[PDB]
């Protein structure tokens, strides 16, 4: 439905969250649909964290981070923190901590993705993380649509923020305000 | 000509199917095919990284990178086990 | 399905009756290694770590008469480097190894199934007579041991990065 | 029946009009000895690799990727200018694609059509006449690319340049 010229493949079911008939290039046939679906949800989240991160870091700095950062923006900080870590700074191991912990989360959840492909009860992208219980208390499946849609928006937005940074040093908040 | 002894727990491993039974994986008979395939790719990347970081070998090589470099041949046997487990429905 | 990890499947080799059961085996390592071997290995780690965590804490609190002369300032791992030069580390190693030689025999009995994993029948004072207090206390030993495993690594790494030692790191 | 390619020779028995690029051309009878479906899929795979190879031998005349912009336009020198990490990644990618033909031929040989690796993302071949035309077009363009790459490769051996460069400089002959 999204592209009238080239509709979505019959491989895509219509009862999945975020289904709005958009697959003109038919990429679903090449790879397992469950693997692709979980890949999109994982990209959604990592991007959403990055998009909110890019905005927040420009908007606010935690106390004492400014001295190590100097004046680096969202992409620059990563290079600066690793450069200081190369020198041997204990304070500059922040990147290593997040790499270790995100990797640990991926390593513990490693079986889960294959279990979804194997036919296990877990649906792709669901880890049953509801401490708030907002989805359980309310109706689930409307926020799932919001999570995929906002995630797609964030995916594109993170690309916008990074490429804008590489061309011109300005990060997100500054780039939106200024109009070169 | 006399009974040939085998260790206790020796079972039959001759196969003519698409894949051998998972019993040929020994202690890894119950591991899922996804778990071997992910362990195989993980072992290939960390083993290749650990191998690559010490290719100019020094009189002080990092012992963890040497030990981690053994994951590259181990990854070969892991993906063979991944193929065996997928073809056994595991 | 699993209690601790809701998305993943219930671990096949793990049961509620076993002490410290939360259904936690995300990597499925119970299939790879014999569960009785794993259970005894966990209990051995739990007890050695429990002694080690309390050890670090107690050594910061106080030392035994004369140890301060033998090791001038090194604590945690550093005192071990001094004690291999003296005889304390070797003598403890000789006696722990001798007990582990009987432990090897006990491990063989456990793999047979004759002996429960980690059960060396050591009750000088009988605090597990009730047999439900025994279930609770085994759960406590496992839980405090897992915590101590984490804690022992935590405080030793604090020594590696700062040299302070466990209590001193908090005080400084 | 007689061959349509060679009208004085009898029709080779194990090739048929059903196959997309059929011309009746098997003067030395490979298909009466080898499996015709194995030869079919093998011909199709050689052609697909050669179609990319022909395009790949011609394309760095026009433009290069920015990383390999410094590399030579002679393909047989650009072969050695690529790093072995690069060739290892190319080999790993080709191998991943082959894992599918390993299933399609060494295990699932009879189920399907030769060369049918389930790669139809834009949902072509839905219209049957269009499917027929595309099948014959793939086989003929693959054979043409095999001949063309064979040419352009040996032309790059004789004159150490790309085929288009050899053409414009008119270095058509061994010198
Ligand atoms: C949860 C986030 C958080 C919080 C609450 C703080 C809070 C604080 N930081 Mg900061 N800091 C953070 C994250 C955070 N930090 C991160 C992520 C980094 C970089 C990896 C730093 C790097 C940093 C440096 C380099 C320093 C501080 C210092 C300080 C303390 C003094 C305030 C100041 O100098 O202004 C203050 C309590 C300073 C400090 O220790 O002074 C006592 C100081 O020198 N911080
Ligand atoms: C618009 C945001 C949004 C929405 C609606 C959802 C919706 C959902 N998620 Mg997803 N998720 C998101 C973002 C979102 N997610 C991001 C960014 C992460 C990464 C941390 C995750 C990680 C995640 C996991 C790991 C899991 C879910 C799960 C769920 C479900 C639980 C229902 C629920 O209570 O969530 C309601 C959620 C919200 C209403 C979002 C609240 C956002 C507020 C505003 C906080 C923002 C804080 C942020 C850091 C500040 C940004 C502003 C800054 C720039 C100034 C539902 C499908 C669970 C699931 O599918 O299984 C049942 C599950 O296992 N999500
Ligand atoms: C993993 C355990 C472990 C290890 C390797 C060490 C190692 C060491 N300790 Mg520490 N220590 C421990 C536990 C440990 N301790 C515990 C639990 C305490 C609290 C009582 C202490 C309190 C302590 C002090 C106060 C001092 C040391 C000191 C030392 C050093 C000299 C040896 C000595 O005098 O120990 C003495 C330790 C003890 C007398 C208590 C340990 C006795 C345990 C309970 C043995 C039990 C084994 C068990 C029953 C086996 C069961 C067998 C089963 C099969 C049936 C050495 C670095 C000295 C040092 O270097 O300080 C800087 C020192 O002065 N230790
Ligand atoms: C591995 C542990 C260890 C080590 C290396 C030492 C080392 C030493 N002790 Mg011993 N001691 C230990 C444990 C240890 N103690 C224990 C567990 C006790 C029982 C509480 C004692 C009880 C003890 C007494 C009673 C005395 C020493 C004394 C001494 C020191 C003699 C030289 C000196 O300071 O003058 C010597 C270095 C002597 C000393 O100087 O103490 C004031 C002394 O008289 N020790
Ligand atoms: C359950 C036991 C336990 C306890 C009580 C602690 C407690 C502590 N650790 Mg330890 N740690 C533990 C386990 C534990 N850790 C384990 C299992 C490891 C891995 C081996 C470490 C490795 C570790 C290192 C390497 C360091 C600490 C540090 C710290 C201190 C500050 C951490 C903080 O607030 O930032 C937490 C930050 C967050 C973003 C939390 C979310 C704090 C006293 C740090 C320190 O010395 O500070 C004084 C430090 O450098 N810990
Ligand atoms: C048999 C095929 C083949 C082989 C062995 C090579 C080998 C090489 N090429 Mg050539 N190349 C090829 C095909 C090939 N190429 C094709 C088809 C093109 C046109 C796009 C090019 C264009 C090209 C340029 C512009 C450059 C190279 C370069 C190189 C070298 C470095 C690797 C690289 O960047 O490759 C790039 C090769 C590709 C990107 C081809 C990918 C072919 C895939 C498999 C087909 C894609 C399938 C289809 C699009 C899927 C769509 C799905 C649908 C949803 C849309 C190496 C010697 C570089 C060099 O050193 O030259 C001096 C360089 O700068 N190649
Ligand atoms: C002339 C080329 C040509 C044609 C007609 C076909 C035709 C076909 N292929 Mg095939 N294929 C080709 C080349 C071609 N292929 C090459 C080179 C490869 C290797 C990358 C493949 C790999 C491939 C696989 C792996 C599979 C097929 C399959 C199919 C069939 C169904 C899909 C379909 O209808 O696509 C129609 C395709 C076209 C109409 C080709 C047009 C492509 C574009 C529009 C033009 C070329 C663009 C080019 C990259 C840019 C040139 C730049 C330059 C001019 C400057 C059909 C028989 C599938 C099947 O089931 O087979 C039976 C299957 O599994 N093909
Ligand atoms: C889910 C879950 C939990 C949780 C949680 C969490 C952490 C939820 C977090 C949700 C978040 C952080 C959502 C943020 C999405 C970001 C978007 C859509 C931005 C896109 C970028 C755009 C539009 C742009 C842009 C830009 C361009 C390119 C150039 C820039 O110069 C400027 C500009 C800005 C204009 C809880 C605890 C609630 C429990 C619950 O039971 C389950
Ligand atoms: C399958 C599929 C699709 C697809 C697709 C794709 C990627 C299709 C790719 C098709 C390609 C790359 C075809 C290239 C063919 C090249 C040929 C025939 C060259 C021959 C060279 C010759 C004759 C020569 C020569 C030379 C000689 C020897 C002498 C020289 O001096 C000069 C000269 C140059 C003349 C899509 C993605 C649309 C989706 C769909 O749902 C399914
Ligand atoms: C950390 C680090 C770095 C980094 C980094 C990062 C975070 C890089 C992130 C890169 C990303 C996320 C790029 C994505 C861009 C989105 C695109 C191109 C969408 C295009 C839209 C399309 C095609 C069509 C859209 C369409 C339209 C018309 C609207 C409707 C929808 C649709 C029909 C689909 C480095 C690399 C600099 C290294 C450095 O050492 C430090
Ligand atoms: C080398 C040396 C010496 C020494 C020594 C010693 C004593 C070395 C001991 C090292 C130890 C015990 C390290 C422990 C590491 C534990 C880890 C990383 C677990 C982390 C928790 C994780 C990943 C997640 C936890 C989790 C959390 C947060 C929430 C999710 C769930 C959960 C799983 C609970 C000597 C003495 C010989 C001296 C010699 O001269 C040099």
């Amino acid at each position: 439905r999204a592209v009238p010229f080239a509709p979505a493949p019959d491989c895509l079911p219509e009862n999945i969250p975020g289904y709005m008939g958009f697959d003109p290039l038919g990429l679903s046939t090449l790879c397992n649909v469950e693997w692709l679906r979980e890949a999109e949800i994982k990209h959604c989240r990592v991007a959403m964290l990055a998009a909110a991160g890019s905005i927040a870091q420009d908007l606010y700095q935690f106390p004492g981070v400014e001295k190590i950062v100097g004046s680096a923006k969202m992409t620059g900080v990563h290079d600066k923190i690793l450069a200081a870590a190369s020198t041997g700074d204990y304070k500059a191991q922040a990147m290593s901590q997040i790499l270790f912990w995100t990797s640990f989360l991926e390593i513990v959840t490693l079986p889960a993705v294959f279990e979804t492909m194997n036919g296990g009860p877990r649906k792709p992208g669901v880890f049953f993380f509801d401490p708030l219980g907002l989805g359980k208390g309310d109706k689930m499946g409307e926020m799932e649509l919001k999570e995929i849609k906002n995630g797609r928006l964030a995916m594109i937005g993170v690309g916008g923020m990074v490429h804008h940074y590489l061309l011109t040093g300005k990060g997100p908040i500054q780039f939106l305000s200024g109009i070169p | 000509f006399s009974p040939v002894p085998s260790p206790e727990g020796t079972k039959e491993t001759y196969w003519e199917t698409k894949a051998p039974s998972s019993d040929v994986l020994g202690i890894g008979a119950g591991v899922s095919s996804g778990n071997f395939a992910a362990a195989s790719v993980f072992a290939a990347l960390v083993g290749g990284y650990c191998t690559g970081q010490v290719i100019p070998l020094t009189v002080e090589p990092n012992p963890l990178f040497l030990a981690g470099s053994f994951l590259l041949p181990y990854s070969w046997a892991l993906h063979v086990a991944a193929w065996i487990q997928k073809n056994n429905g595991k | 399905m699993s209690e601790s990890v809701p998305f993943l499947k219930k671990p096949e080799a793990l049961d509620s009756s076993m002490a410290g059961y939360a259904g936690f085996d995300p990597l499925g390592l119970s299939s790879i290694a014999d569960i009785k071997f794993l259970q005894e290995s966990e209990i051995k780690h739990c007890r050695i770590a429990m002694l080690a965590a309390a050890g670090s804490i107690a050594q910061d609190i106080f030392t035994f008469p004369g140890v301060s002369k033998v090791v001038g300032t090194a604590k945690m791992t550093g005192v071990h480097d001094v004690l291999v030069k003296q005889g304390a580390m070797g003598q403890i190693l000789l006696w722990t190894s001798f007990l582990e030689v009987f432990g090897t025999i006990a491990l063989l009995e456990t793999l047979d199934g004759k002996r429960a994993p980690g059960d060396f029948k050591f009750d000088p004072l009988g605090f597990s007579k009730n047999a439900e207090t025994a279930k609770r206390y085994q759960l406590s030993e496992i839980k405090n041991g897992r915590l101590a495993m984490l804690a022992t690594g935590g405080m030793v790494h604090g020594y590696f990065i700062t040299g302070k030692g466990p209590l001193e790191l908090l005080t400084n | 029946e007689m061959s349509e390619a060679i009208p004085f020779m009898p029709k080779p028995a194990n090739i048929d009009s059903s196959m997309p690029g059929y011309a009746g051309f098997d003067p030395l009878g490979f298909t009466d000895y080898y499996s015709a479906k194995w030869m079919q899929e093998a011909e199709i795979k050689h052609g697909r690799v050669c179609m990319l190879a022909a395009l790949g031998m011609v394309f760095p005349e026009f433009a290069k990727f920015p990383q390999f912009a410094s590399f030579s336009t002679n393909p047989l020198e650009a072969f050695y200018q690529v790093s072995p990490a690069g060739w290892g990644q190319i080999f790993l990618f080709i191998g991943v694609l082959e894992t599918f033909s390993y299933e399609k031929s060494f295990y699932n040989f009879e189920g399907g059509a030769p060369g049918a690796l389930g790669f139809d993302p834009l949902r072509m071949s839905s219209n049957p006449a269009s499917a027929k035309q595309y099948a014959a077009a793939e086989v003929r363009n693959g054979r043409l690319a095999m001949i063309g790459f064979s040419g352009m490769l040996h032309h790059a051996i004789v004159s150490k340049q790309g085929p288009i460069t050899q053409i414009v400089e008119q270095n058509f002959y061994p010198k």
